[PDB]
């Protein structure tokens, strides 16, 4: 039914730069409540943000939320090294909810 | 801190049932609504249903609807998950996770978020 | 004078055992007795019997044969896709009342209804789609709740031991201890985070618990005054009788008669301040050199974070967070009204679809009342929990919780156990059979 | 009913009263018995219910009465037997036992040996019914 697609799957960035993700849901989320994971290699996965806009606890500044509709987007300003790893986006919490694809923040 | 705390692997031969199970430590296990969802390499993550340990309410997605059952001890402060028959291709790393507290100004069902995950344990069918 | 062993008949040795007590009431009419005319009371006199309000076997007996009573009277889901919208209107913000799709062939408040949305081309247009909140729960049922107070009695064979010292704290020996047949009166009334109706001590505020140094325990407070609360619904709401099926009913009530009050509590602050100071003055002398900080309650279902009442047949569902608030240094002191004392409220949500009795699932509905809804009930017991951090700094941080069902009742058998009387026994003395 | 031990069953003594002194005031208590000298509902249920606790006490009064058989205590309340009291199970100086303790307290010191001592008895009772029957098989 719900199926989350995401862009781009890799990242040509530098320690410094900006990045741009998008999940285009194949639905149109009406109460635009949304989470965006943090999932390191080998490590346990980490809650992004834990809303459309609202930040999890613990979690730095540079990392931030916005969008509404189908255009969920994130930002991180002034990436750093300690944060190349793979990103999942969510749909709701109810019944019926997928995963997303999943970026990369490369170093290269 | 919270910190939730599973088993180790378990290597089991196609036809058995895994018995996964998840530690609460760091707050109080029969207060939260506990979920699992799994993780196969290359592919994406997928729920697999939710537990509350408070009033044993239970609900698990269509795709695992007779194959993995949910039961929780609340004196024990541990949350467990049996699966009923198995496949090559469950080959996958499960996780576990806890949902996120509720705030006055919202629906019942804005805050399952799962906020705290758990160390992933790996199961293999045949190796 | 070489010893000899006797056996002797008629020892007044006792010995711990449990049954299946029967329940006595005046008037929840099955299987319940008349209440016993001549409660003989007889005094044991110089003992001392170790009683454990924890490890009793007569709280899994109340806690059993009252959700079977409450199944007796309950012998039906249809989840839809719903729709709605704001309704048109100390105030109500946003509370969703409207009607649903086809039931058969071609008014749910707020804790009741679960967003979605379809795949349509709708999108532009912001239709929104609702759902039961247990849509996806085994069984969903449907149905006046009035607590009458049961007596619970010992059958034939075996007797209760009820102490009388007046400086209870859970466990340990008592040194007045009485049998009686029967009990006191027992109001079996379902709440968290607050005791209602319940019994007040006869000394200052004792607390109790299983073991205080623990966090996971729950510490039963019980008060010395009964502090009264009124919480009331000021609307006005209209049966709509709903016929869906081979005649089967359902209410989904609801109605515009100036839609703007939402029901709330009051609770006297001048008599709340003497209550928690109490309390502290005696958490002070388990917990030492330490700061009592009382604090907002855990999350995650909204039935646990929320005192939970049932006034005439409705539940509310309380935001319990104005109500201790504070930190608490030494005893008696920060208060907070600047000269005002006006009646420190509640902000409260109602249900309908309510998770029925906590441990196993099984849904329920409950009927609305027609009309204003009104309640009273003193406020006589306290749940409470400590926080095991390791930031601590002197300041154990305290919250409601609610624990589990069963410890809304420990705190009134905390009195009497059940005991077994085994006559033989034996002892040496210097005579000898003649052989 | 006699000894007003609070419980039907339970008579030879008053709970709390050391051992002594309970057979002290029973037969004290005993000599001035045998001497003789000085709403309707509710009411048809609980006379009922207080009937069920004296048969069932009754029924259990008798019942032991001839149970104890075993030990050749067949039909008596204050026993005696001839098993050699072991010093190892609490030899606490019989005029100690009784003068204070209670009959509470002295279960609880020989609560790991009642099981024990109950085989004894029945061993000792059937040397007697084996040793003085064969006395008569000698005529
Ligand atoms: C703690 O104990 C107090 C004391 O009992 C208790 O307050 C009581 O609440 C009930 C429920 O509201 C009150 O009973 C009502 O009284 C009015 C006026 O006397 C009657 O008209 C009512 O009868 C109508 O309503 C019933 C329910 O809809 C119908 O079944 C009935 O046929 C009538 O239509 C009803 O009996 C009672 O008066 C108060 N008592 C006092 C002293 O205020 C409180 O509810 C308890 N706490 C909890 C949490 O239960
Ligand atoms: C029930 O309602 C109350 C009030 O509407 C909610 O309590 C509020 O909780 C928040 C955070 O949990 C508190 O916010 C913080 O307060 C400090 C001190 O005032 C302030 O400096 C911070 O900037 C922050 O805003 C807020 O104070 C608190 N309100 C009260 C009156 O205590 C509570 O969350 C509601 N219940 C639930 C389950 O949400
Ligand atoms: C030990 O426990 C007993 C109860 O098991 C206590 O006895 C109770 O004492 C109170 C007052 O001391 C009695 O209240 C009053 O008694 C009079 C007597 O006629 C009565 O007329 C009044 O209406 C009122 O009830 C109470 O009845 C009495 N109960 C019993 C069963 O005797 C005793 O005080 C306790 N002792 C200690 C040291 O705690
Ligand atoms: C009552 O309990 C609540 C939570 O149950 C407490 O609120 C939260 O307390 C934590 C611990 O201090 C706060 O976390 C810290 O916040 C600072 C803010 O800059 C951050 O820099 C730290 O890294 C850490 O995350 C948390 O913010 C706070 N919640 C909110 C909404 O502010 C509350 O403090 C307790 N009451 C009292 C009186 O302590
Ligand atoms: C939970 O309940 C909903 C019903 O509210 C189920 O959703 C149905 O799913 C089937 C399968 O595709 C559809 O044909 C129905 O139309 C759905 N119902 C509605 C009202 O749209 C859902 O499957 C249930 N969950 C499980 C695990 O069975
Ligand atoms: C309840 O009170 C009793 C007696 O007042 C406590 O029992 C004593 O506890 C102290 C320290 O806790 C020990 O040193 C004694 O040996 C105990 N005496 C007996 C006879 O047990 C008991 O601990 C109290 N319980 C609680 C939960 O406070
Ligand atoms: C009551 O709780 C306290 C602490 O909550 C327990 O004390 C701890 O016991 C463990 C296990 O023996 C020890 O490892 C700790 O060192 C103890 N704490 C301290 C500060 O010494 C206590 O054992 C509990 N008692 C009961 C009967 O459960
Ligand atoms: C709740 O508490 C109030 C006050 O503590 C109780 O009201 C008392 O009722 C008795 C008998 O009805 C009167 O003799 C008292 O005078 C009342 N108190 C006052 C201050 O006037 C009320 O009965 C309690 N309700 C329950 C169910 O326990
Ligand atoms: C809750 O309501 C009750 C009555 O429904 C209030 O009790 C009255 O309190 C006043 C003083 O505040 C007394 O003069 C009256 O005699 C009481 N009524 C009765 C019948 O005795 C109670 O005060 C209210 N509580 C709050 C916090 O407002
Ligand atoms: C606290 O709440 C009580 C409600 O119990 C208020 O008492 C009401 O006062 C108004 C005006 O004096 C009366 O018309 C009502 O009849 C009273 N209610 C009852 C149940 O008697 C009281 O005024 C409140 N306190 C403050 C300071 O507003
Ligand atoms: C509960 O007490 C509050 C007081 O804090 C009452 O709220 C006030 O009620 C008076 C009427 O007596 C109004 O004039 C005020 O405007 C109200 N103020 C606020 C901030 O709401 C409330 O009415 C009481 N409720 C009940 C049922 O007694
Ligand atoms: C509501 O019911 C009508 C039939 O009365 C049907 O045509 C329509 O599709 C239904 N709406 C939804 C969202 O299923
Ligand atoms: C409550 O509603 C009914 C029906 O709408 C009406 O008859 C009654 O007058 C209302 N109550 C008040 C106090 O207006
Ligand atoms: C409380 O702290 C003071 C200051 O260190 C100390 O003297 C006192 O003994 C402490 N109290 C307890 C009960 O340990
Ligand atoms: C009470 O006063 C202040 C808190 O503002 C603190 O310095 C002091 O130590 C407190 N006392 C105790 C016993 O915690
Ligand atoms: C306690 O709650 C009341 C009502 O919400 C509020 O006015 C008061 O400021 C609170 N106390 C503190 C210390 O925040
Ligand atoms: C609460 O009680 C204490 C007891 O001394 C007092 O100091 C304080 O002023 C009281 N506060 C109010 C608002 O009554
Ligand atoms: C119990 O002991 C008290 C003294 O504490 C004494 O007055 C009383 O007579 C004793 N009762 C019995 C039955 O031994
Ligand atoms: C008494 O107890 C001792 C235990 O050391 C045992 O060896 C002995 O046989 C016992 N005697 C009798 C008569 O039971
Ligand atoms: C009697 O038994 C106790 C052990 O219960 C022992 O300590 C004591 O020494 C014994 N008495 C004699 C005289 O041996
Ligand atoms: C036991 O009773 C005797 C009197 O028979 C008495 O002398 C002795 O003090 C009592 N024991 C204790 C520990 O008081
Ligand atoms: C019986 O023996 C066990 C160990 O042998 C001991 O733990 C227990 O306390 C004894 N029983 C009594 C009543 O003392």
């Amino acid at each position: 039914e719900i199926v989350l697609t995401q862009s781009p799957g890799t990242l040509s960035l530098s320690p410094g730069e900006r990045a741009t993700f998008s999940c285009r849901s194949s639905h149109s989320i009406r109460s635009r409540r949304v989470a965006w994971y943090q999932h390191k290699p080998g490590q346990a996965p980490r809650l992004v943000i834990h809303g459309v806009s609202n930040r999890a606890s613990g979690i730095s500044d540079r990392f931030s939320g916005s969008g509404s509709g189908t255009d969920f987007t994130l930002t991180i300003t002034r990436v750093e090294p300690e944060d190349f790893a793979l990103y999942y986006c969510q749909v709701y919490g109810a019944s019926s909810y997928t995963f997303g694809q999943g970026t990369k923040l490369e170093r290269k | 801190q919270v910190q939730l705390v599973q088993s180790g692997a378990e290597v089991k031969k196609p036809g058995a049932s895994v018995k996964v199970s998840c530690q609460a430590s760091g707050y109080r296990f029969s207060n939260f609504v506990i979920h699992w969802v799994r993780q196969a390499p290359g592919q994406r993550f997928e729920w697999m249903g939710w537990i509350n340990p408070y009033n044993g309410n239970k609900e698990f997605s269509a795709k695992f609807q007779d194959r993995v059952t949910f039961t929780a001890d609340t004196s024990a402060n541990t949350a467990y998950m049996e699966l009923r028959s198995l496949r090559s291709a469950d080959t996958a790393v499960y996780y576990c996770a806890r949902v996120g507290p509720y705030s006055w100004d919202d629906s019942p069902q804005d805050n399952y978020y799962m906020d705290v995950w758990g160390k992933g344990t790996t199961v293999i069918v045949s190796s | 004078a070489k010893k000899w062993v006797t056996v002797y008949y008629g020892v007044p040795v006792w010995k711990e055992a449990t049954t299946t007590l029967f329940c006595a009431s005046d008037a929840a009419t099955h299987a319940c007795v008349p209440t016993d005319p001549n409660p003989q009371e007889i005094v044991l006199g110089n003992v001392t019997e170790n009683f454990n309000m924890w490890k009793n076997n007569m709280v899994e007996q109340m806690h059993e044969d009252i959700i079977s009573l409450w199944d007796q009277s309950l012998k039906t889901p249809l989840c839809v896709t719903l729709n709605c919208n704001n309704v048109n209107t100390m105030e109500t913000g946003e509370m969703k009342n409207c009607s649903f799709n086809v039931t058969t062939s071609i008014l749910f408040y707020k804790l009741d209804v679960v967003p979605l949305e379809n795949k349509n081309n709708i999108n532009n247009t912001n239709i929104t789609n609702y759902r039961l909140i247990n849509c996806n729960t085994s069984v969903i049922t449907q149905a006046s709740f009035e607590p009458i107070p049961i007596h619970y009695c010992a059958p034939a064979g075996f007797a209760i031991l009820k102490c009388n010292s007046k400086t209870f704290n859970g466990s340990g020996p008592c040194t007045n201890v009485s049998t009686v047949q029967c009990t006191h009166g027992i109001r079996p009334v379902v709440s968290t985070q607050l005791l209602l109706n319940g019994s007040l001590a006869e000394e200052e505020i004792v607390i109790r618990s299983e073991n205080i140094t623990d966090n996971a325990k729950t510490i039963i407070v019980q008060l010395n005054e009964a502090v009264e609360i009124n919480c009331t619904r000021p609307n006005n709401n209209t049966r709509k009788s709903i016929h869906i099926g081979p005649g089967r009913a359902f209410y989904a009530t609801g109605d515009i008669i100036g839609n703007i009050r939402q029901a709330h509590c009051n609770i006297s602050k001048a008599r709340w301040n003497e209550t928690l100071g109490q309390i502290v003055a005696k958490l002070e002398e388990q917990f030492p050199n330490k700061t009592i900080i009382f604090n907002h309650s855990s999350g995650g279902d909204p039935e646990i974070v929320t005192h939970s009442f049932n006034c005439g047949g409705e539940f509310f569902y309380c935001n319990t967070t104005p109500l201790f608030n504070s930190t608490w240094n030494n005893t008696r002191t920060d208060d907070y009204p600047t000269g005002g004392e006006q009646n420190i409220t509640l902000q409260c949500r109602i249900k309908q679809i309510i998770n029925m009795w906590q441990g196993v699932g099984k849904a329920m509905y409950a009927p609305p009342i027609r009309g204003q809804i009104r309640c009273s009930s003193n406020i006589t017991g306290l749940l409470l929990t400590r926080d095991g951090g390791r930031d601590q700094n002197g300041t154990e941080t305290f919250r409601p919780g609610g624990g589990n069902m069963r410890d809304n009742w420990r705190s009134e058998l905390y009195k009497y156990k059940v005991v077994k009387i085994e006559p033989l026994g034996i002892a040496p003395t210097a005579c000898k059979r003649r052989v | 009913a006699v000894g007003l031990g609070a419980f039907i069953l339970g008579f030879l003594g008053a709970a709390g009263s050391t051992m002594g002194a309970a057979s002290m005031a029973l037969t004290v208590q005993a000599r001035l018995l045998l001497s003789g000298i000085v709403h309707m509902l509710q009411l048809t249920v609980w006379g009922i219910k207080q009937l069920q606790a004296r048969v069932l006490a009754v029924e259990r009064y008798l019942r032991d009465q001839q149970l104890l058989g075993i030990w050749g205590c067949s039909g008596k309340i204050i026993c005696c037997t001839n098993v050699p009291w072991n010093d190892s199970w609490s030899n606490k100086t019989i005029n100690e036992i009784w003068d204070n303790m209670t009959w509470m307290q002295w279960e609880k010191e020989i609560d790991n040996y009642t099981q024990h001592i109950y085989t004894l008895l029945e061993v000792s009772q059937i040397q007697q019914e084996k040793n003085e029957q064969e006395l008569l098989e000698l005529d």
